[PDB]
Order: C-alpha cells, then structure tokens, then sequence
RNA sequence: UUACGGCGGCCACAGCGGCAGGGAAACGCCCGGUCCCAUUCCGAACCCGGAAGCUAAGCCUGCCAGCGCCGAUGAUACUGCCCCUCCGGGUGGAAAAGUAGGACACCGCCGAACA
RNA sequence: UGCCUCCUAAAAUGUAACGGAGGCGCCCAAAGGUUCCCUCAACCUGGACGGCAAUCAGGUGGCGAGUGUAAAUGCACAAGGGAGCUUGACUGCGAGACUUACAAGUCAAGCAGGGACGAAAGUCGGGAUUAGUGAUCCGGCACCCCCGAGUGGAAGGGGUGUCGCUCAACGGAUAAAAGGUACCCCGGGGAUAACAGGCUGAUCUUCCCCAAGAGUCCAUAUCGACGGGAUGGUUUGGCACCUCGAUGUCGGCUCGUCGCAUCCUGGGGCUGGAGCAGGUCCCAAGGGUUGGGCUGUUCGCCCAUUAAAGCGGCACGCGAGC
RNA sequence: GUUGCGUGGUUCACCGCGGAGGUAGAGCUACUGGAUGGCCGAUGGGUUACUGACGUCAGCCAAACUCCGAAUGCCGUGGUGUAAAGCGUGGCAGUGAGACGGCGGGGGAUAAGCUCCGUACGUCGAAAGGGAAACAGCCCAGAUCGCCGGCUAAGGCCCCCAAGCGUGUGCUAAGUGGGAAAGGAUGUGCAGUCGCAAAGACAACCAGGAGGUUGGCUUAGAAGCAGCCACCCUUGAAAGAGUGCGUAAUAGCUCACUGGUCAAGUGAUUGUGCGCCGAUAAUGUAGCGGGGCUCAAGCACACCGCCGAAGCCGCGGCACAUCCACCUUGUGGUGGGUGUGGGUAGGGGAGCGUCCCUCAUUCAGCGAAGCCACCGGGUGACCGGUGGUGGA
RNA sequence: GGGUGGUGAUGGCGUGCCUUUUGAAGAAUGAGCCUGCGAGUCAGGGACAUGUCGCAAGGUUAACCCGUGUGGGGUAGCCGCAGCGAAAGCGAGUCUGAAUAGGGCGACCCACACGCGCAUACGCGCGUGUGAAUAGUGGCGUGUUCUGGACCCGAA
C-alpha cells in the first residue's frame, strides 16, 4: 500500500494546488 | 448472487411544469402550465384543459396570483 | 468615474461566465487593458471577472 | 352622519373564542301550511302565505391575546463566485427557528332618518 | 425487457446503475353529461336488544375521511356524498401550443350541425389527473357509389368507419424455429474472464487503544469480553488498469536472495521467577533450522530425532534450468 | 464540425425588472413515520410495587416527512456591451469505447487508479511550452515564423539549478521539516481561570497524630485492615473504629492535621503555535529528487528584490478574416487599420512533383534522359545553376 | 585575422515510427535493409447538390441516317409548361365538409427599363424587352449516392 500512499500524498505540494491525476 | 432487481421500473418523465412564466407574452391557446391535478388554478383568461393544462384563451400577458389560498394564472390582454 | 480594467490572468480554464464577461468588457490577452465607464453593468462584469483582472480608477 | 340595512375586494395582522351593548327602516328569528314547491321520514330544511311576539340567538358595535395568526433587526445555518491543503479566509446573497413586537382587520358600490 | 407513479434527481425541464419502492395489460351504461342539494373522519355525552366499534340524538371537529384501482399532484369552492333528467362515451372542424431524433404522444379556445341538462348564464367531443396498450403489412365487415382492362354490368379495387397480434424481447428480424461441441474451425478482443502484476483491503493478518472481568485478594504475572484504532498486502475476494498478432498454469527438484512479525543459538526487563524448568515482553536476522510414512499435493497428520525442526516476499522466486 | 446560400443581432455576457420552484438548511403539537427522558393515567396483569393507551412537559431524527425555505440555476423582458453570436435551409462529415481532476449524488464497505449519473465545471482526448524529480487528465499558460532583446505566470532563488548561504520578529530540537490512526505523554512558546502566603506560601525537618461507638460477622481473627458492613462525640498545637504497606490476630513502618524549626512564589486549570511516542515487509540508502541544511538552506507573520514559459511586450517576415480610403469602387488591386493563425476524426481552399496527348515556342551527338557531386533558391510539396557520368 | 567544408572534447535539452487506444517510449500491433510494385476507380442522357457554359418559355435529342473525324441531320421521347383530389372530376383553384365555416395542398414568381387603360410629373394591372442563372433545360467539372468486385487485402 506504500506505493499508493505516496502517490497519494504527492498531491499536497505547493505546485500542485492539493490536486492530482488518479 | 441474489436476483434484487424487483425494482428496475419506472414511467417516462412527463414534462410537467410552468411552461411560461410570469410577464410572458403568449398567444391564444398557448399552454402556460402543464401539471397533475390543479397546483396551478385557471384565472382570468386562463382555460383549465382535460388533464389540467392551464391554456390561454386569449393572448397577452402571463401573470401569476393567489385567489383565497389558490394560486392562479391569468392573462391580462 | 471611468474604470481602467487589466486582465492579468489567462482564460484558460476559466468558465463560460468569465470568459464571455471578459469578451464583453473587450479583454484580449495577458496585459491587455480597457477603459470603461464605472457603472452598474460594468461592475457587475468585473465582479465576475474580478480575480482575471485588476482594475483601477484611471482617467 | 349613525349601535342600520343592503353586494364585492381580501382570505387569520382579518380567524376562533370570551365578555358586554344594540332593534327607526332593515336583517332576523317568529306564526301557519287552503294556495306553487319540498322531505331518500319530518313545512326542520326548501318553498309559499302572514305580522301576534322578540332582540334570546344569527347579525352589528365596542373591549379582551385567551386559542391561534403575522413577525422583524441582528446572529447563525446554508450558499454563488473567488483565494487557499483541510481547518479556513474574502466577497455577494441569506434562511428556518427564536426574540422585540404587531394584531380582536382594511378598502370599495345604494337605500332610512338626518340634513 | 412495454406502460404508469414516486424517490434517487443536486428547488425549471431532463438525467444512469442488475439503485430504492409500488402499480398496469382494467373497470364504470354509470363510476359518463348536466342541474340542484349536502359535508367528512375522529373524539365526547346520552341511548332496548347492541357490546370499543351496527342505527339514533346532541355537541366538538376545516379536513386527520373519501376519491373504482399504484403513487404523486390535486380536490372541503369540493373533483368527496346524494338526487332528477339524460347519452357530448357526439358529427364536421380547429387558431395556437406542449413534447419530441423520427415515428409517435398531449392540450386546446373557438366555429358549425344536431342534441342533453339548466329558468338563464352556461357546461358537456367520457371518467380529478397521469397507466389499462401495439407501428406497418395483410386481410375482414358495414356503408359510399369513386374506378370498373372493348362496351353494359359484374368480379376485383378505392374511400369513410371499424375489426383481427401476451407481435409482452411490447419501434413490432420470418406467417413459420430448440439444443450440443472437450472433434471443433475461422474472424476478432486484454473492449472481457482464468494466471501473474496493479489499485482496494471487505475478508485475512499483525499489532494497538479502553479495560468489564478471570487470576484466593489484585484489571494490567498471565488471559482478557463489549466496543474502538491501525499495520501488512502472504488469504478469499472486489475492480478490470498492462498482456488474447500467447505474460506456460499447481506441486516437486536445483539454485538462491531478501524481510523480521525470531524456531534455535546470543543479550535483557517483569513474573502468580525458591531451584530446575517455564510464561510474557523487549533487543537481536550472524549462522543454523533433520531424515522418513501417507497424499499430486501445498497444507496437514504421524514416526524417529533435534539446539531448533520459524514465518513470509521475490510472476503464490526459479519449465529458453529439470 | 465544416461549407454554400439566406436572415440579421435574434446569440452570449452584465445590470435592472417580472416570474415558477421545494434542493441546502431548518422544522416537526404542521402531516407521515422513527424516536429519548419525565408526569398523569384507559386498559391489561398477580385488593394492585407489575403493563402504561392517551395525553402533557422537554430534547431529537428522515432520499421516497414538510408549517417553512435559500444561494445558485432556469424562463421572459428593458438597457448596456460584445466582429468571426445566433437561427433557417442545402452539400460533406466524423463521432455515438471516453479518461482524470473539482463540486453534488447513487451503488460499494459513504473501499478502489471501482462503478453509475449530474455539473454554460476544467484539463486530456486532439495541447506543445513552464511548474509538479520523472509523471495524458493537477497548477500556470494555448506554440504563425525569426531574434544571442525586455516583463512576468505557476513555481522558485545554499550547490546540483536561473535567481536570496535576502531582511525583521519569533517558533522548532523532532533532520520535525522531508507520510499515518485511536490513543499515551512533567516537550516547549504564547494567551487566559482559581487556592494559599511576610499574620512566614510549596519543598526539607523535630515533636506529635487517640478513648469510649473494635457495631454486622468470617471465625484462630475481623479488631478498617481474607471481604461486605457501625455510618458519630470528646483533655487537646492538631488528631478517623484511619490514605497507602503489612500479619491468624495481637501487632509493626507511615499518610490525613497543626506548632515550632528554614526564607520567595508555589500549586492546580483552559485554548492554542510548533514538537514526541504509537510507527510496523521483503534487490539497495529508498517517505527532501540528490548533496547537504538547525551558524536553516525548517516553520509562522511582515517586507524587499530577483529568476522563471513557445504567456505578454519589443523588432522583423508570413498568412487568414473583416473594415475603411484611392484605381474600370467588386474580376477585383493598392495602402492602412482591427482581429485572428495548437490541433486528432473531419470539412473547406490553394498548390508541388511524375507520366501521356494537343497547341505554341524553345533546347539537344558543340551531348537529351537518367544518375552522381557541389553551390544556390522558395512559405511547403519542391526548384534552379555548375560540374561529372552518360548516350537520344 | 576572417570565412567555407569535415570532425566534434565538453554543457544543456531530449521516452523511436505506425496502427490502435481513456491512455503506449512502451514490456500492445506491424516493420531486418534497399530497390521495384501495391489501395475511392470506371460505366450509366442513372440520383441529389453544386461550379461553369449554351440556349431560354422553352431546352435537348435516343436509336438511327449521311459524312475520311470529332461534322451535319434525326421530335420518337424526356424535363419544364398548374395544381388539387383515392378517384370520377374540377381547375388558380381544389379536397374534406351541410357550410358564402375552418383547415390541407396549390397560385399570387425576379431586378432594371419602356409601353399602354392614365395618376399634374411619382402607379395598380398588363404587355413588349434585357437579364444572352431569367426559369428551366442540355452539356461539361466536382462532392456525395445507386447498381456493379466498387478503396485494397484476409477467412472458416
Ligand atoms: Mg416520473
Ligand atoms: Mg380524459
Ligand atoms: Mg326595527
Ligand atoms: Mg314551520
Ligand atoms: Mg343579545
Ligand atoms: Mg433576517
Ligand atoms: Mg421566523
Ligand atoms: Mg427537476
Ligand atoms: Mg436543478
Ligand atoms: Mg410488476
Ligand atoms: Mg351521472
Ligand atoms: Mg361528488
Ligand atoms: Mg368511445
Ligand atoms: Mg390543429
Ligand atoms: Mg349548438
Ligand atoms: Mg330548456
Ligand atoms: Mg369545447
Ligand atoms: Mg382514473
Ligand atoms: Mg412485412
Ligand atoms: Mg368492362
Ligand atoms: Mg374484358
Ligand atoms: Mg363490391
Ligand atoms: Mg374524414
Ligand atoms: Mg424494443
Ligand atoms: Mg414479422
Ligand atoms: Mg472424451
Ligand atoms: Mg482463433
Ligand atoms: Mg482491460
Ligand atoms: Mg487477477
Ligand atoms: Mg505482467
Ligand atoms: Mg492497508
Ligand atoms: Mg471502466
Ligand atoms: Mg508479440
Ligand atoms: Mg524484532
Ligand atoms: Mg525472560
Ligand atoms: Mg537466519
Ligand atoms: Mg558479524
Ligand atoms: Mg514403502
Ligand atoms: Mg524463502
Ligand atoms: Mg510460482
Ligand atoms: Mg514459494
Ligand atoms: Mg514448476
Ligand atoms: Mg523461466
Ligand atoms: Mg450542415
Ligand atoms: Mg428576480
Ligand atoms: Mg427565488
Ligand atoms: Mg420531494
Ligand atoms: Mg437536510
Ligand atoms: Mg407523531
Ligand atoms: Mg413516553
Ligand atoms: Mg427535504
Ligand atoms: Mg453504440
Ligand atoms: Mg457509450
Ligand atoms: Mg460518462
Ligand atoms: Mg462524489
Ligand atoms: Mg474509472
Ligand atoms: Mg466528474
Ligand atoms: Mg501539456
Ligand atoms: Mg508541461
Ligand atoms: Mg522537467
Ligand atoms: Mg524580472
Ligand atoms: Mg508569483
Ligand atoms: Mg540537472
Ligand atoms: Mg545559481
Ligand atoms: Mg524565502
Ligand atoms: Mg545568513
Ligand atoms: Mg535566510
Ligand atoms: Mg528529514
Ligand atoms: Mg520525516
Ligand atoms: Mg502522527
Ligand atoms: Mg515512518
Ligand atoms: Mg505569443
Ligand atoms: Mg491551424
Ligand atoms: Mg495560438
Ligand atoms: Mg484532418
Ligand atoms: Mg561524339
Ligand atoms: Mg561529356
Ligand atoms: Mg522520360
Ligand atoms: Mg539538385
Ligand atoms: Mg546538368
Ligand atoms: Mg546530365
Ligand atoms: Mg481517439
Ligand atoms: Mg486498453
Ligand atoms: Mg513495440
Ligand atoms: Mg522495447
Ligand atoms: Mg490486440
Ligand atoms: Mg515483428
Ligand atoms: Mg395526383
Ligand atoms: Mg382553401
Ligand atoms: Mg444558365
Ligand atoms: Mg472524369
Ligand atoms: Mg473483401
């Protein structure tokens, strides 16, 4: 599940406003 | 697994509604309000139709009212 | 008086409402700019398109 | 102009209820059913014929918030659009409930006396 | 599987799922039209049989009743209840609308004819409304006399009205129709299953939080219910994202390699640890971790041992290695 | 979608005005249901400790509840604005497998990079460039061409890596930053709220801290102390048949409660900013992209610059559409504006190259075609020149 | 020193082509390379729409005949010329209908000019004309379409 997590997590960056494909 | 499609049915959606709107200008015969039952009463100049459609008799202006509770449609010509 | 409106933010993304507003009030391109009176349609155009532009007081 | 009579607007801020007061014309109850008409029985009602009696009731007036009804302002919920990781924030709208209160309606068309 | 009603449906309309609920394939000669009249249910009080609830009387009661039938919208002004007379449950039409891909579907003032009811005003082209239905074809019947294969007829055709489809898979391939294929073939598809990968983590797994209790007493030596929160991704699944112009499927063998959630060996804390042995928890992955019987087996049980006979991952590691 | 022919502002945006609503929310003695706790009380049940209808007092809940009820959205209308709106009718289509993200919902386990809808929502599809390490669908921004010019967007500025080891004020000690829950926690900074005290506060210390009311009983003893239980008064600074150890008890070490003794805060408690633990899978650090960073290069607030794209501007070339003025004012040219020029399916328009025929013309044994090389040219398909080879 | 042409230490950027897909550099398909070949064509007085040209209330021929030809004849036919109606039929109307009701379908055909029966000179109607797109008709081009193998290849 790490590798879902941290796909997951990599949304909250400044250059991706929260948001994120899949 | 279990066949629960015991309720998959349903009526084709029937277009009811206000079909024009208050300050609308209309022409004789023009169905204003299409609806089950009588949600909207006839007013003056205002027929009722067999399935409560609430036509123009007269061409004009719809306005929109209450009669005593009821609320109504009119023209004014 | 008469409102001097920029567009600083792209209409890329922007929805049908900011962008025809934009159209209306004559908007282009990044770094374009109009002149306008200050009345009620007009501002009401640019509260729609408030955050797609700045505006300012401008003779 | 009246504690009067007459028909609508409106459908509770108007209703319902309580308490008083009112009978000139009028509205009424009221007295009868030979006389049109009537009761799924009943002259109760409807209808007709009267004016012995009466404001007891309807009706009208006034007063009561009692049961109801209307109801802000503000605040909140919610929310369009923005900004922003949520939490949030900006901005434009903004309830329901509750509270202050309002409220025992208001307006329109002919006759009696007065005048 | 068509139709009707509601919710989903995000306050116009519309809106999907093998989403949540129900109805329909009629009925009524009055339950239609019209004129007139009426108001219900429930509750309270009194009353022969009669009682909680039959009929009666009086109150109170604005809709909680009823509506032919689902639901919704309506209807007390009644569309609900009753009575009289009737057949408009019309013919010829129809401005204009709604709806709609089309085909369909729906509403319609108003004009005329001839009527019904009404004193009149008026209302009536079925039913409070929205389901109770089936295109076209091909035929049938009645009427009209339109055409009438040389001519007169006739046959036959035509028009008008209307009839004949659980064509219900309900826009209705034929009037007429079931299966098997592991003997199978071809065209395709990773648009779609089986393996494996991926996401998920219900299930599984490993922990943890709270601590009712059990433990002679004592929750926390040990075990811990009811509940709660997570980890892992080794189970069974869910999804269907790569692969169908091929990613060889289980077990074994051979070779490994990695994690530690440690079976042994190593180091510790607590103990309901006297000692010997243990129990539990913590640290620790260096090495080790047997041979047989049964079964294809994995697993498991058993035999004999052992310090121990660990658990998992690597396409349930490994078939261009067997 | 495109394109032709018509129509002409009818489209769309904003402002105002006229309208229908039953979502969000809320409310429910406003209905239908669900449903908590009281009080009364019909019944039933064994005179009534049991039942508790109906009411009544409060607090609640609902996609298929609604006395109510937005915001948006929708319809119309009047103004204003806006070139490439709209509409009709023809020609030619393609598409009818969608994906993810935001917001509202269903299904699912309020799982899925799941599935099914809605959304004048977006992006991808069919969109290059910049940011996000890489990274269709996120953020910025829509590439006509050229430039060794400038300004910016998102994102960034210690080195990798362009621009800040920027400035001021604080916070963090966890490499937190640079993943995670219930929950555990005297971590720390800040904002609050009470108790005591120079009539001497908390910490530390000497003295002291008991008698009848040691009732019920388990019993060897219950005597507080194997357990449940009297449920109160009095020499006294204060002082219980007693807070925790402990024995069969008798006992024994002490704490509640003050005096003296020593000299300044000391305890509880709330919200918060940043931290700690919980923390835990398998090739190799492997959860900042790396180096490294707290002497921040981390965080918060405030501020100042700068970097940064194919965005914008500057200069030059081209093209399309449309408008205005001159020339036979539409066959249309010229000049100048204005707007536009990413693109898959697809539509429309205009061209390049090869071959053959006809007409005209012109090259060719002083060397055609074809081929090869080199030098040039055009916006593209491509073209020309020169030379070599070659032979019609 | 400068410019050609060759090479390219070194720095940055940079995920083949095609097909097909929501999405491929993809570990989806196809392709070893080169040269040559290999896919919307043709027929028809077909159909629809358009561009263009001829003639125009007309247009045009088919077979065929005569010519060394691509030329000249050839009116049969076709389309246009009036519609409405099931049809008889009627006709700028016609059908339904009882209807001097309503509806359906159909006619009111164009721009510029003159000429009249005349409005002071400016106009309703009706006629010449001029459109040598009028209005049709015929040819030719293009797109689509029909029947043919019908863009090409491929089964069992
Ligand atoms: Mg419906
Ligand atoms: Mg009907
Ligand atoms: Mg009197
Ligand atoms: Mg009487
Ligand atoms: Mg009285
Ligand atoms: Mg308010
Ligand atoms: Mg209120
Ligand atoms: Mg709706
Ligand atoms: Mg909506
Ligand atoms: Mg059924
Ligand atoms: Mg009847
Ligand atoms: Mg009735
Ligand atoms: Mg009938
Ligand atoms: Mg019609
Ligand atoms: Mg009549
Ligand atoms: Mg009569
Ligand atoms: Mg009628
Ligand atoms: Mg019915
Ligand atoms: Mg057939
Ligand atoms: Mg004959
Ligand atoms: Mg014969
Ligand atoms: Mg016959
Ligand atoms: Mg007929
Ligand atoms: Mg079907
Ligand atoms: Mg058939
Ligand atoms: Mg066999
Ligand atoms: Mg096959
Ligand atoms: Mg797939
Ligand atoms: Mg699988
Ligand atoms: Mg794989
Ligand atoms: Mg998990
Ligand atoms: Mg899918
Ligand atoms: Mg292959
Ligand atoms: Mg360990
Ligand atoms: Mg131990
Ligand atoms: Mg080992
Ligand atoms: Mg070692
Ligand atoms: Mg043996
Ligand atoms: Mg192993
Ligand atoms: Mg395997
Ligand atoms: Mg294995
Ligand atoms: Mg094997
Ligand atoms: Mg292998
Ligand atoms: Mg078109
Ligand atoms: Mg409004
Ligand atoms: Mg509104
Ligand atoms: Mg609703
Ligand atoms: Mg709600
Ligand atoms: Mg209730
Ligand atoms: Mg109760
Ligand atoms: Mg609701
Ligand atoms: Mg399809
Ligand atoms: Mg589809
Ligand atoms: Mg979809
Ligand atoms: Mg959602
Ligand atoms: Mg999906
Ligand atoms: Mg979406
Ligand atoms: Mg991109
Ligand atoms: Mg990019
Ligand atoms: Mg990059
Ligand atoms: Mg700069
Ligand atoms: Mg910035
Ligand atoms: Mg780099
Ligand atoms: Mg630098
Ligand atoms: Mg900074
Ligand atoms: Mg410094
Ligand atoms: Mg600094
Ligand atoms: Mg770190
Ligand atoms: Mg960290
Ligand atoms: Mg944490
Ligand atoms: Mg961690
Ligand atoms: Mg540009
Ligand atoms: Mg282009
Ligand atoms: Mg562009
Ligand atoms: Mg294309
Ligand atoms: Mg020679
Ligand atoms: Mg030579
Ligand atoms: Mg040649
Ligand atoms: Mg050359
Ligand atoms: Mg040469
Ligand atoms: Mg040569
Ligand atoms: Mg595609
Ligand atoms: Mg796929
Ligand atoms: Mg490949
Ligand atoms: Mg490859
Ligand atoms: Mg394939
Ligand atoms: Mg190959
Ligand atoms: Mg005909
Ligand atoms: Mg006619
Ligand atoms: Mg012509
Ligand atoms: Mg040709
Ligand atoms: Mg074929």
């Amino acid at each position: 599940a790490k590798r879902g997590r941290k796909k997951r997590d990599r949304k909250y960056s400044k250059a991706n406003h929260g948001k994120r494909p899949n | 697994g279990a066949s629960s499609s015991r309720n998959g049915r349903d009526s084709a959606a029937q277009r009811l509604g206000v079909k024009r709107y208050g300050g609308q200008v209309v022409k004789a015969g023009e169905i204003l309000v299409r609806q089950r039952g009588t949600k909207f009463h006839p007013g003056v100049n205002v027929g009722r139709g067999g399935d409560d459609t609430l036509f123009a008799k007269t061409a004009g202006a719809v306005e929109f009212g209450i009669k005593r509770g009821r609320k109504t449609v009119s023209i004014v010509g | 008086s008469q409102l001097k409106i920029t567009q600083v933010r792209s209409t890329i993304g922007a929805r049908w409402k900011q962008r025809e507003s934009l159209r209306t009030l004559g908007l282009r391109r990044i770094r374009h700019s109009v002149i306008r009176e200050d009345n009620a349609a007009t501002r009401g155009l640019i509260a729609v398109v408030r955050h797609l532009v700045e505006v300012e007081p401008a003779q």
